[PDB]
């Protein structure tokens, strides 16, 4: 296992300049703890790596992220990483944000600096990352985040006017994502209102992206909890319908749900009434094997057939 | 003063005219001020003269007192009045400070000053002059009022309308108006350093402190909602800038949001986040989560500090900081709130680890004086000791000691309370920390002759500072030039007696700093007592040493354990076994445990190594006779080469007295047991080498010499000389290398030993003045080392 | 990128720098004022004067994403060749700005 890499030490570390990806696609895979694999981990983060040969020695320090002993080192890569994201590199945009998860995250120049690819947004998704890339670190120290957090929202929720939409959907993917930060979202919940209002008033396009105005009013739900029972029948009425325009509720699964999750239960089946034959309908028809699968749990999470 | 300083007013209605309540506001702002203070000349609608007569009035008023004095503008017609010469006439520690409430001219207004000034600055130098300095001007739909104006009163005030004030409010929500006032006792306390964040953020170096000048210039800060009108309401000031920015300014949004939930009703909270969320992660980057920052922080913990918060937190992460300094000491001091809460803070027990950790390092900071401090500390610090505890105190204690050594302010009486708790203590620490500590407590004591219960420990510690740790320590020996300070007056007279008693007691620590130390002015472990014994070797585990006797009885001494003669005048050998006890002499052999000879020009060196006997015979070829066959496998061949010594893993060593020291490849005499051949026959040293060190877990050669100095040397490739040693006037025997470290271990016919540095510098040396030192003995790892002289043997540690 | 029109890729990047120089500019824009940058490598060197200006507007208010971009800037003009002037004026000056 060890002089698999031992004289790879020369080879990963001097040039064979196409290749040392492969190189250092080993390496990943194993081990070899001496500490020659932390200067390894340093000096070909070094050089460092040039022209989209970088992704993976993006990757692999990350795969080789490890600790405690020389704390510079430490973030040092952190250091460079977070350096890194700007330069093009469209992925290696997501990539070293697609890792770390785990660790250390802190200095208070690194928020400052994390949150400014939050403030890319492009390319969307990259943003996606670190609201929750910051979920955890969120609640760590509010300090810095809760207010750039804060923010945040405050830049969001505006967007819900400004016309349409390909914007109001890159609403909906941020809008949950910071929720991996809790406390925050709870002590507003005015996303009810300016949501609640985004379904109803229609028809304003194909507005295919509803759907995922959807996932997030779910994913809130759970920390929404009680507090939550407002608004409801509301949507138990609008949801019971939009179950039955516009299609492919995939949603209507996971949402009414959280709902239920949120506990008006059986009762519902009087307000909205016909909910039984609405599932006793749909289950047959629908393959979608979470439609077939949820309904059960909607049925089941709901309800007790009286 | 109480209220600060002297202040103007003014308002504008038209001109030379009252008004229904127009005299009520007046004293609103004299409240305000006075809510931030100070003697306000209330005024309205004047025509110009009847201004400039209390400016004069208050440039009457006598502001040698005030810390500063105010000049109020506002909003009339556009009163033109007195462009330049009023104020320009009356212009540049009661400082002045003038105050423009304009649509345009607040600038011109400053743009008048600078200009009238660059007049009345360049233009009064030819009359060889009023001075620009300490007098500054700052400058200035449908919810108003007069924001400038209101600015600085109505600070959280006007801010709560900002708030309302729009887009934001819809979350926090809802608005209504007022009540809210001792959970807003926070809001200030908070908005207090909210803004001083980015103070400290932009400050660089203009600052405060001079208070109610501040209390604006933070007032001042609050003129970024600016936000209404394309011109943005941008005041000016030139005693900056960003506004805007500044994060704390975006973070007291969402610490509003904290405050709008519990105002709805019922108030109830309290609470609310801020400080605390901020004190969090202060340590973040106090641990390490900061590069250089700058601090990031410290600004917050000040006034963090104020409240019972926390406090301790804070405090607690006061004195992180004082572990991240030196460094960012200066930036605690940068802020200083220390010298301001820590000293602010006379009233610890539990803080006093804190009031030691935080303040103890402040006080550490090097320095300022205390000043009624001291007799705070006097009180707080002297009673720190009182529990006895922690080591916590073992120098914290001694913070303030030196303090009465630094000066008199006495520092003798306050100090002699002390004196009695002080040295009490201190043989009871024992502990050099504490007491190379509490020698400065000693030295607390400046001159003043005090008493015998001042002269009671005199002796008592005297003992202990007897006793110390490798007393030959030259740092004794200029520690002892020190109290001879007081000893310049001699001989005389009468604690000059029981002073020669003290004195002579420590003996001498000699060189070799005070090698150095001594024209400036101008452990020692175990001493046998008997004849003098050539070379002694004790065995491995037992302390049960051979040493080879001069009287030609090899004696035998756990440290009398046996004498033991085989041999004649001069037994100048012994070398124990490696795992037996069984040792060789000069050739007799014994084991310490039999205590009697095993086996018999004379061979004075001899050492068991292979299992080699390393010895140089002087039947001038070198006859190794290997004790277990006790025959020699190398003879070979002008002089007694002088030395056979294994070098350890791999090798040998010869020194001859022609000069020519002779590296040993002994490989085929170690193979067969070129039996004995020279490897670098090197004459630099004139003769026989003192020593030679093979280096133990290394090659390096060496010769030590009687020609007062030494040659380090490094043969690798080949022998060649590293670096010199020197300083000595007299005959070196030997030195050696420390085992793992490096020191050149050298002893001399002076019986003084030299621990020299690899430089090729003594940096330690002990010294015996009646020796000389022709033997001694090392153990590597754990280490007591036994040396000889004249007498006999002096084994040290 | 506009379409090709040449005038706006200066005249957007203009009435940025009129806003690049007043209130409420950097934090919350940063790589997408990085990213023309490149659109400045790319297509004509007229848009250098602007990029040489926009991207100068900015050095003066904020220095904290100055620093980062240190060295993507660095690079970015060497293939776009100018590596000059009053943008650099200012790298020097605020970086002097920062020794200041």
């Amino acid at each position: 296992s060890e002089h698999k890499e031992i004289r790879m030490e020369a080879a990963r570390t001097c040039s064979r300049l196409l290749t040392p990806s492969i190189h250092l696609i080993s390496g990943h895979a194993h081990v070899v703890s001496q500490t020659a694999v932390q200067v390894v981990a340093d000096v070909l983060s070094k050089l460092l790596v040039v022209g989209i040969t970088d992704p993976d020695p993006d990757i692999r320090y990350c795969v080789l992220a490890s600790l405690d002993e020389r704390f510079d080192a430490h973030l040092a890569q952190a250091e460079n990483l977070q350096a890194l994201f700007v330069a093009l590199n469209d992925q290696v945009f997501e990539i070293r944000e697609l890792a770390i998860c785990t660790v250390g995250r802190l200095s208070s120049m690194n928020p400052a600096f994390v949150m400014p690819f939050l403030r890319k947004m492009l390319i969307q998704i990259l943003t996606e990352l670190e609201h929750s890339g910051i979920g955890r670190i969120k609640e760590q120290s509010a300090r810095m985040l809760g207010h750039l957090v804060s923010n945040a929202p405050r830049l969001i929720r505006p967007y819900m006017e400004p016309i349409l939409k390909a914007l109001i959907l890159k609403l909906k993917d941020p809008d949950p994502d910071p929720n991996p930060g809790v406390i925050n979202n709870v002590l507003a919940t005015i996303g009810e209102l300016a949501q609640v209002s985004g379904l109803e008033m229609r028809k304003w396009v194909d507005e295919l992206f509803i759907i995922i105005m959807d996932m997030l009013q779910d994913s809130s739900l759970l920390a929404k909890r009680q507090v939550a029972l407002w608004t409801l029948g509301q949507l138990v009425a609008s949801t019971g319908y939009v179950v039955e325009p516009y299609r492919k509720y995939p949603t209507l699964l996971e949402v009414l749900l959280n709902f239920l999750k949120t506990e008006q239960n059986q009762g519902t089946r009087r307000e909205a009434i016909r909910v039984l034959g609405l599932l006793g309908a749909l289950d047959p028809y629908k393959h979608k094997v979470n439609i077939g699968m949820i309904d059960q749990s909607r049925d089941a999470s709901a309800v007790s057939l009286s | 003063t109480t209220p600060c300083a002297r202040l103007e007013c003014w308002i504008d209605p038209l001109s030379m005219g009252p008004q229904k309540a127009l005299e009520t506001i007046g004293a609103n702002l004299q409240k305000q001020y006075e809510n931030w203070q100070p003697r306000a000349r209330y005024k309205q609608s004047l025509d110009p003269t009847v201004d400039e007569v209390k400016k004069l009035c208050t440039s009457l008023r006598r502001n040698a007192k005030e810390e500063r004095v105010l000049f109020h503008y506002n909003g009339h017609g556009v009163p033109r009045p007195t462009v330049n010469g009023e104020v320009w006439v009356f212009n540049k520690m009661g400082s002045p400070s003038i105050f423009v409430y304009d649509c345009s001219n607040a600038g011109l207004i400053v743009k008048s000053f600078k200009q009238f000034a660059l007049q009345r600055e360049q233009e009064l130098e030819v009359a060889a002059p009023d001075l620009p300095a300490d007098l500054f001007t700052s400058c200035l739909d449908l919810l108003v009022a007069s924001l400038f104006r209101n600015f600085l009163l109505a600070e959280r005030i006007m801010r709560s309308y900002n708030c309302t004030p729009v887009s934001s409010p819809r979350l926090p929500p809802t608005y209504m108006h007022a009540m809210w006032q001792a959970w807003d006792l926070a809001v200030d306390i908070c908005l207090s350093q909210l803004p001083t964040i980015i103070e400290e953020g932009t400050a660089f170096r203009h600052s405060p402190f001079f208070a109610e000048q501040l209390t604006a210039f933070q007032v001042w800060l609050t003129m970024g909602v600016e936000n209404r009108n394309p011109p943005e309401q941008l005041p000016i000031v030139l005693q900056l800038s960003q506004v805007h920015r500044l994060r704390a300014l975006d973070l007291l949004g969402r610490f509003l949001d904290l405050g709008p939930w519990a105002v709805s009703l019922a108030l109830s909270v309290g609470i609310f986040p801020y400080v605390l969320k901020l004190l969090q992660s202060s340590a973040r980057e106090l641990r390490p989560l900061l590069v250089f920052i700058w601090a990031k922080i410290l600004a917050v913990d000040s006034s963090c500090q104020a409240d019972l918060v926390k406090d301790n937190g804070h405090k607690y992460f006061l004195s992180v900081l004082a572990d991240p300094y030196m460094p960012a000491e200066h930036r605690t001091m940068t802020a200083f709130i220390l010298a301001v809460i820590v000293n602010s803070y006379h009233t610890i027990w539990q803080n006093f680890d804190s009031a030691r950790w935080c303040g103890v390092r402040d006080s550490a900071h090097e320095k300022l004086y205390s000043l009624l401090s001291d007799p705070i500390p006097e009180v707080r610090c002297a009673a720190v000791f009182a529990l006895g505890t922690f080591v916590g105190n073992s120098a914290e204690r001694t913070d303030h000691s030196t303090t009465i050594d630094h000066n008199v302010a006495m520092m003798l009486a306050q100090l002699v309370s002390d004196g009695s708790p002080m040295v009490r203590k201190e043989l009871v620490v024992a502990l050099s920390h504490l007491v190379v500590q509490y020698e400065s407590n000693f030295c607390t004591v400046a001159l003043q002759f005090i008493e015998e219960e001042k002269n009671y420990a005199l002796p008592s510690p005297a003992t202990t500072e007897g006793g110390s740790l490798t007393p030959v320590r030259d740092s004794p020996c200029t520690p002892r030039l020190r109290s001879v300070s007081s000893y310049g007056n001699i001989r005389a007279v009468a604690t000059a007696r029981s002073l020669n008693k003290s004195l002579q007691n420590l003996s001498l620590t000699e060189e070799s700093g005070g090698a150095v130390a001594f024209s400036p002015g101008n452990i020692l472990s175990f001493e046998t007592i008997d004849k003098m014994r050539r070379a002694s070797s004790y065995s491995s585990l037992n302390s049960l040493i051979g040493v080879s006797f001069n009287s030609v009885y090899t004696q035998i001494w756990r440290v009398p354990p046996a004498s033991s003669t085989s041999s004649s005048s001069l037994t100048n050998d012994v070398a124990k076994q490696p795992v037996s006890r069984d040792l060789p002499s000069g050739p007799h052999s014994h084991q310490f445990p039999r205590t009697r000879k095993m086996f018999d020009s004379f061979i004075s060196a001899t050492v068991q190594t292979f299992t080699p006997c390393i010895a140089v015979a002087d039947k001038d070829s070198i006859c190794f006779w290997d004790w277990e066959k006790g025959e020699k496998l190398d003879y070979f061949h002008p002089r007694y080469t002088r030395v056979t010594a294994m070098e350890y893993l791999n090798l040998l060593l010869t020194a001859t007295d022609d000069g020519a020291i002779r590296v040993w490849k002994n490989f085929a005499d170690l193979e067969k047991n070129a039996w004995q051949g020279l490897s670098d026959m090197l004459p630099t040293t004139r003769g026989a080498g003192m020593v030679v060190d093979w280096e133990q877990e290394t090659g390096l050669l060496m010769s030590s010499g009687d020609v007062r100095i030494v040659r380090i040397w490094d043969t690798d490739r080949e022998m060649k000389v590293q670096d010199i040693p020197t300083g000595a006037d007299s005959c070196v025997t030997s030195l050696s290398c420390d085992s793992h470290r490096s020191l050149i271990v050298a002893g001399l016919g002076d019986g003084s030993i030299r621990v020299y540095d690899r430089w090729v510098v003594k940096a330690s040396l002990q010294k015996r003045p009646d020796g000389h030192i022709v033997s001694v003995s090392v153990n590597g790892d754990v280490r007591i080392f036994d040396p000889r002289m004249p007498e006999s043997v002096n084994v040290l540690q | 990128d506009a379409p090709e029109a040449p005038l706006p890729s200066r005249k957007a990047a203009l009435e940025t720098v009129d806003r690049l120089t007043e209130s409420l500019d950097f934090t919350d824009y940063a790589s997408r004022i990085i990213h023309p940058i490149v659109r400045t490598l790319d297509q004509s060197p007229e848009l250098r004067s602007t990029a040489m200006d926009t991207l100068s507007s900015l050095v003066f208010q904020l220095g904290k994403k100055y620093q980062i971009f240190i060295p993507m800037v660095n690079k970015v003009l060497v293939r776009h060749r100018i590596n000059h002037q009053r943008y650099d004026v200012l790298i020097c000056r605020i970086v002097k700005g920062y020794t200041l």
